[PDB]
């Protein structure tokens, strides 16, 4: 089994590892992955924040703050940042290479960051269904990737992601009246043409 | 003009509660504003608009005396025309 | 008003209400603690910590146990679950 690889493919959107492309316009912080998932230690805990990303646009500046080996490194604005140093720095790296930041924090762990917006994690086969969050739970079942914090399988996505949202009294989505032209392309078809 | 539900998260505006009483920060914009249930109206603020927002809270200076400068710019002795 | 201007200049003030008599208006099941944290471990929540490095805050909120679901303080054991 091969290495599996979330994403964040523009500002509204998430790829599972299994592969699942889903819809989630959020604007609270969101647990994209983490390891303390019923009957487990409880690892790392990465995250993702947005704000102002509801309706995708030149704001949606995203804030990620990963939780590992006690630590507290978070990056956002271009830049990384560390709030507290983990314990074993001798697995911390940072490799500032190109677009991106790789990031690796372990034996089977490791990030990517385009300094924009992407976000794509890379785990090994350490783990095969240790997992949960946003990105399911890297088992090879693709379905099975909408098991809400509460342990069930959801139908609509954006009622999904309302579960694993952090602070629990912010805002939840609105679901939104499904169609194929999003606010500005609805109703103006010749624009819609330019941009297909 | 439209009722929205709450809490309620656009352009950065994170419209919360926070121990019962209600919230709005604006992180990004520098300030965090708030209300209790009686009504009494707070604003947090940073240090980044000092000797900048002038208004009816006036300047974040250090003084206090001098902190009625109208938006014309007068130092005024009156609490109330200010 | 005294009471959170001197909070806010970095020297807190504790049960000053005890013998006040006046408590600040709050709902049902809650009444006026003095600098509770503001990430209030409610019932449908991840159990996450060190996080919250936030400053401490004045505001009414549950008892020690009694968990927040909307708006209101219940018991821990009635924990619901959503769909
Ligand atoms: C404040 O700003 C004014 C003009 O805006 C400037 O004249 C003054 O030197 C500054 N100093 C203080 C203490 O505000
Ligand atoms: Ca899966
Ligand atoms: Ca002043």
């Amino acid at each position: 089994v091969c290495d599996a690889t979330c994403s964040t493919i523009g500002m509204a959107h998430y790829l599972t590892f299994d592969g699942l492309k889903y819809l989630f316009p959020g604007e609270c912080q969101y647990v994209l992955v983490q390891d303390y998932c019923g009957s487990n230690p409880g690892t790392f805990r990465i995250l993702v924040g947005n704000k102002g990303c509801s309706h995708p646009s030149v704001k949606c500046k995203k804030r990620v703050t990963i939780l590992v080996e006690g630590g507290e490194i978070e990056l956002f604005d271009g830049e990384v940042n560390v709030k507290r140093p983990m314990k074993d720095e001798t697995h911390f790296e940072v490799v500032e290479s190109g677009r991106y930041i790789i990031l690796l924090l372990g034996k089977a762990l490791s990030v990517v960051w385009d300094r924009h917006l992407s976000i794509s994690v890379v785990l090994k086969q350490t783990y095969q269904e240790k997992v949960c969050g946003l990105c399911g739970n890297f088992d090879g079942i693709q379905n099975n990737d909408l098991t809400s914090s509460n342990l069930q399988v959801e139908e609509d996505p954006v009622d999904f992601g309302n579960s694993w949202k952090v602070s629990s009294q912010c805002a939840d989505t609105r679901k939104v009246p499904l169609d194929s032209s999003p606010a500005t392309c609805h109703n103006n078809i010749m624009k819609q043409t330019m941009v297909d | 003009d439209q009722r929205v539900s709450m809490p309620y998260a656009s352009k950065g505006l994170y419209l919360e509660t926070e121990a019962g009483y209600y919230k709005l920060s604006g992180e990004a914009y520098g300030f965090v504003a708030r209300i209790d249930g009686s009504g009494n109206f707070q604003v947090l603020l940073s240090d980044r608009y000092f000797n900048k927002t002038c208004g009816l809270c006036g300047n974040f200076n250090i003084f206090a005396e001098d902190d009625f400068m109208t938006q014309e710019g007068t130092l005024t002795s009156d609490p109330y025309d200010f | 008003e005294y009471a959170r201007t001197c909070a806010q200049e970095g020297m807190v003030l504790y049960g000053w209400t005890d013998h006040s008599a006046c408590s600040p208006v709050c709902p049902a099941g809650m009444e006026y603690r003095q600098c509770v944290s503001p990430c209030a471990r409610t019932c449908q929540s991840l159990h996450i910590n060190e996080m919250c490095q936030e400053r401490c805050v004045d505001g009414c909120s549950c008892p020690e146990g009694q968990l927040l679901d909307e708006g209101l303080c219940v018991e821990s054991t009635e924990c619901p679950c959503v769909h």
